[PDB]
């Protein structure tokens, strides 16, 4: 009898490099570069497309970041053409105060509980349109209750009673005229005050004009601040004055009661696609080690080679006959 | 669907041999792996053993590394395992359990992928180890004496499980029937109870109504304020 | 040959919070990790395999992580019928090991309503008696329950158990049998249920004297 | 590979051998047959995706980094920045490049072995009452039904039955 040992082959086999041979078959490989993304930065995470609102609008109530005052995050989308503010103004260490917002994991927000005696406090922006002229969400706008009389000096204390550190935002109004200061906060010398236990400064208005935006030559300006539990924060002010109606706490540093811990924020131009690693050319598999995809990279990622192509043996040499 | 029925087991005595059936029903060609997991009520799970293509498991845990043996058999479609020499730790609900793979491994389609995490599990037989007797319950009641409570205490019966209902199943709110616990007798005992209004007793009937299959066993026992 | 330790053995949160398992693992371990939902009565059901990959049509509120040793499971928005067991598997050492278990809670603070039943004749006639205490629909599930006999504390001659959370309401129930011989029984006079639990500002007692009523 | 089986005496794989990696075919009174050996197949396989577990599935996880384009013009401090970058990619380019043909000409060569030690346990089975023809087959110098191939295939093939005929057949003129 006769008794043949052998192995097997297949008709469609694979090039792959070794050590001593540039180019030898074998019956299967792998690849090891990703090299496609699917044009989207993100299924199974949980994520919210701001568009048009502002990331820093978030925190104070624009008309366009009406949807998302309160949202819970762990992938956060920034969008290009985004605006912060709907009345011109610009935040005070604007840059560091996204970075928080970004790895926030969202926020939530509590009535910080002030309440007036003798003012305008519903003042409203053609800037802010929604529906009918309005102002920040999140925010009061404070004025004399009648025309040209002086602005009362007055004084707020809020306590930071959550375990979270606070995060609180308050406005300078710079008027578009020195007649509309007059007109909106009376007349005579206008000093702010904010102090906490790490914190204290004190703002005064410049009033003038400037280039017209949104239709408003005056101007609003955040300044905000972190504070730890049990800390008050001292509002003091003879006008001029833009008040927070609410604190916003990051969803990352609750309890486990809200909690939705961790978030990496982005800027993307992609659509979005709910069927772990981040380029800016979109997110990207991580089965493999490799990509050749992009050299900037966030979260769990292969790392980034030159080759375009790197086959993985899987089986024996083929050889046929 | 891809679901797997789990035949045999029962109540044998230490020492002696027992296979169960899994019959492999469904989306599986059987050409993928099987695994066993057996749990006893009162512990986690554990997984127990593999089996794969024809022989190439072999793959059995250190508990029962010289005891339990995996047989496969395609032809039929039912997966099996020979659990010889049995011990008293070995009495457990015993789990027939698909076995997935990333495609990235399994090179050959039959062969074992070293890495296997289960997907669909079974219904599970119970199989329990003792030199116990089969013996059905006592049953005693637990007297009522604006809200009432009464019970039937059910006892000294073996193996499990047993059943109780009230009023033949007419009387469902406020019942709790509690887990067995095991005597060192080597009996269960259980309590089952019942809170009623207060004004129910003298014109409303409580009877608790216990089956003990394992024995053909079936006791009514109307429960009175004494 | 690999143990899997879970923390903590049970914990408890509100429907609708998020709640993280942890599943620590002696040597390293990456590529496989299974998590499982195990409902009482039923068989265990796959979430997550690998360490983040979840199973098929499986709700996106499970999430799972971790690498080489610690590994977590999130439980995003949780709903009042996830009262289940959670249990991670890993490899290899061609010996596939599971963890111990995680169980998972879904209320106000509430009392045990506290009985006691003394022995039936009937079991008496069989030589043996067992006095019964039952702590009804209560919340959280810690309790003590203490024996006395004519006010000595029994030690070795009870048992308990305890139901799973109740679907109904959310609370637990909690029987407890001390057993003892006839002879024993009709030689004392006062048994006596003492029972412990936050929702009662003193331990409550419960009794009865053998042959009145 | 280095042990001379696959691409070597071995003069061609099997494409008509689909239920496994490596395999007898036997040709006697009964006609002419083939079977996958499993223990051998299994054995190549352990070993690939023992490789495989080491590379897939793996990654590290980073979060904030260095920035890695630039719009304007810096110098100094941008060189670095981009220097470090290159010099970070070459080096992981490499040991990606070098890993690959590294593990590819192990794989090559482990499933060769795995070849070569099963035409040694069948020759060493077979005992003198075969020859190796030099083409990874044997002629068996006895009657040999499928039963009896099957018995060389299971490892239950018991030599002392056959040796007489074997060695006469063998020995003679």
């Amino acid at each position: 009898a006769t008794l043949c040992l052998g192995h097997h082959a297949v008709p469609n086999g694979t090039i792959v490099k070794t050590i001593t041979n540039d180019r030898i078959e074998v019956t299967n490989a792998t690849e090891l570069v990703q090299n496609s993304s699917i044009g989207e930065i993100c299924k199974g995470k949980k994520a919210v497309d701001l568009g048009s609102c502002g990331i820093l609008g978030t925190i104070i109530g624009p008309p366009q970041c009406d949807l998302h005052l309160e949202f819970k995050a762990d992938l956060i989308i920034e969008r290009r053409n985004s605006s912060d503010i709907c009345y011109p103004g610009r935040f005070t260490n604007e840059e560091a105060l996204r970075q928080i917002i970004r790895e926030s994991g969202g926020i939530d927000k509590e009535s910080m509980g002030f309440r007036y005696s003798g003012i305008r406090t519903d003042g409203a922006t053609s800037a802010c349109k929604r529906t009918v002229s309005s102002f920040y969400s999140e925010m009061k706008w404070l004025s004399s209750s009648m025309n040209n009389q002086v602005f009362p000096q007055l004084n707020q204390t809020y306590r930071n009673t959550r375990k979270e550190p606070a995060l609180i935002v308050w406005g300078v109004h710079h008027s578009s005229s020195l007649d509309e200061q007059n007109k909106l906060y009376g007349t005579g010398n206008k000093l702010i005050t904010v102090g906490s236990s790490k914190y204290q400064q004190s703002f005064s208005p410049s009033p003038g004009a400037r280039p017209k935006v949104n239709g408003q030559a005056g101007r609003i300006d955040f300044h905000w601040m972190l504070l730890d539990p049990g800390d008050t924060v001292t509002f003091t002010f003879n006008g001029a004055f833009i008040a927070p109606d609410r604190a916003t706490f990051l969803r990352s540093n609750a309890p486990s009661g809200e909690y939705n811990g961790k978030s990496l924020g982005i800027q993307s131009d992609a659509q979005i696609d709910e069927s772990e690693c981040f380029t800016p050319n979109g997110s990207i598999p991580n089965d493999k080690p490799f990509q050749n995809v992009n050299r900037i990279t966030y979260g769990a990622c292969p790392r980034y080679v030159k080759h375009s192509t790197l086959k993985l043996a899987t089986g024996m040499r083929n050889v046929p006959e | 669907e891809v679901q797997l029925l789990e035949s045999g087991g029962g109540l044998v005595q230490p020492g002696e041999s027992l296979r169960v059936s899994c019959a492999a029903s469904g989306f599986t060609f059987r050409d993928s792996a099987l695994s066993w997991v057996r749990q006893a009520p009162g512990k986690g799970l554990e997984w127990v053993s593999a089996i794969s293509g024809n022989g190439g498991a072999t793959y059995y845990a250190d508990t029962v590394k010289g005891r339990f043996t995996i047989s496969r058999d395609n032809s039929q479609t039912t997966l099996y395992l020979q659990m010889n020499s049995l011990r008293a730790d070995d009495t457990a609900t015993y789990y027939c359990a698909k076995d997935e793979s990333p495609p990235i491994y399994n090179l050959m389609p039959g062969y074992y992928s070293t890495y296997y995490y289960m997907d669909v599990w079974g219904k599970g037989t119970t199989v329990t180890v003792s030199s116990a007797s089969t013996k059905g319950p006592s049953v005693f009641p637990l007297a009522p004496s604006g809200t009432a409570a009464l019970g039937c205490l059910v006892k000294d019966y073996f193996p499990e499980p047993v059943t109780v209902s009230w009023n033949s199943g007419a009387l469902t709110s406020g019942v709790h029937t509690f887990p067995a616990v095991l005597q060192s007798s080597g009996l269960y005992s259980l309590s089952s109870v019942v809170t009623v209004p207060s004004s129910s007793l003298g014109t409303q009937t409580y009877i608790c109504n216990v089956n003990h299959k394992p024995s053909n066993t079936k006791v009514d026992k109307r429960v009175e304020p004494k | 040959e690999i143990v899997m330790t879970q923390s903590p053995v049970t914990l408890s949160v509100s429907p609708g919070e998020t709640a993280t398992l942890s599943c620590r693992a002696s040597q390293s371990v990456r590529s496989n990790l299974a998590w499982y939902q195990q409902k009482p009565g039923q068989a265990p059901r796959l979430l997550i395999y690998g360490a983040s990959t979840r199973a098929t049509d499986i709700p996106a509120r499970f999430s799972g992580s971790g690498s080489g040793t610690e590994f977590t499971l999130s439980i995003s928005s949780l709903q009042s019928d996830d009262f289940a067991v959670y249990y991670c598997q890993q490899y290899n050492h061609w010996l596939r090991t599971f963890g111990q278990g995680t169980k998972l809670e879904i209320r106000t603070v509430a009392a045990p309503s506290v009985f006691i039943f003394p022995p039936s004749d009937e079991q008496l006639k069989s030589g043996t008696a067992s006095v019964v205490c039952l702590l009804n629909n209560f919340y959280p599930r810690e309790a003590k329950v203490q024996w006395k006999v004519d006010n000595a504390l029994q030690s070795g001659n009870s048992q308990e158990s305890v139901t799973e959370q109740d679907s109904k309401d959310s609370t637990y129930s909690l029987s407890s049998t001390l057993t003892l011989s006839k002879a024993d029984y009709e030689k004392h006079k006062v048994y006596a249920c003492e029972v412990t639990h936050q929702g009662l500002s003193s331990p409550v007692t419960k009794s009865f004297n053998r042959g009145e009523c | 590979g280095i042990f001379g089986a696959i691409a070597g005496f071995i003069e061609n794989g099997w494409e008509g051998m689909v239920d496994g990696w490596y395999g007898f075919r036997h040709q006697n009174s009964e006609g002419r047959g083939q079977a996958a050996d499993l223990k051998s197949t299994q054995a190549a396989i352990d070993q690939i995706n023992g490789k495989l577990n080491r590379l897939i599935g793996k990654t590290n996880e980073k979060f904030h980094q260095i920035e890695k384009e630039f719009s304007e013009v810096e110098g100094r401090i941008q060189d670095l920045e981009k220097y470090v970058e290159d010099t970070k990619i070459d080096l992981w380019s490499y040991n990606a490049e070098l890993l690959v043909a590294l593990e590819n000409q192990h794989t090559i060569d482990l499933t060769d072995s795995e070849m070569n030690k099963l035409f040694e346990k069948t020759k060493k089975q077979l005992r003198e009452n075969a020859e190796d023809m030099g083409n990874g087959c044997f002629k068996i110098y006895h009657k040999c039904d499928n039963a009896c191939i099957g018995s060389i295939r299971n490892g239950t093939y018991d030599h002392n039955v056959y040796r007489d005929e074997a060695l006469n057949n063998r020995f003679q003129i």
